[PDB]
């Protein structure tokens, strides 16, 4: 374990340098929450009863 | 145009209006894009704290 | 115009929240510009329309 | 077509020198562009003559 412990670890770092990007790409890093989507429906559908 | 280094003016004034214009297509997306969305959650989060 | 006019402390609650925001997305705005306006740093050719 | 053709070793040397020159450069051109296309992945408004 300690061995592949290295290799492991850069590979690790690296995935999440791609999931990084697939967030850069596919998401613009658009930081999201449960309660930032209800709260954003929400608004638009009091604009729309307004 | 040709003799652009005879007549800095309108080259000067060329170069601005172009910068403008594409950094009006990036400043609309990115900065005014995320204001309209964040703006509300902040608005709330903070009148709520207060 | 809005039905904030009096009440000064929530007034200042918004308008803090909307500047902390702008502040928030101010530099990527900023250096996203400036990448955009790479090229045209090199060669901002100028067409003779323009 | 140079007279490189012989001397596969010396061949290689300027091949891998191109090859590790431009892979030197690919990310920053590759985010760049990313960045650079991020108001055209929003709205690629497409004008009639385009």
């Amino acid at each position: 374990m300690s061995s592949k412990l290295n290799e492991t670890t850069e590979a690790i770092q690296r995935e999440l340098e791609e999931t990084t990007y697939q967030f850069k790409v596919q998401y613009n890093e658009q930081p999201m929450s449960a309660e930032s989507y209800l709260a954003a429906s929400l608004d638009d559908f009091k604009h729309q009863f307004h | 145009l040709t003799n652009k280094y005879y007549c800095p003016e309108v080259f000067l004034d060329a170069v601005a209006t172009k910068l403008a214009q594409t950094a009006v297509l990036f400043l609309n997306v990115e900065m005014l894009n995320d204001f309209y969305v964040r703006f509300p959650r902040e608005v709330e989060a903070k009148l709520h704290e207060h | 115009k809005s039905s904030f006019a009096k009440h000064p402390s929530a007034r200042k609650v918004i308008s803090d929240a909307a500047a902390t925001v702008l502040a928030d997305r101010s530099y990527a705005t900023s250096d996203g510009i400036e990448i955009s306006l790479k090229p045209y740093k090199f060669d901002p050719d100028i067409q003779p329309n323009e």
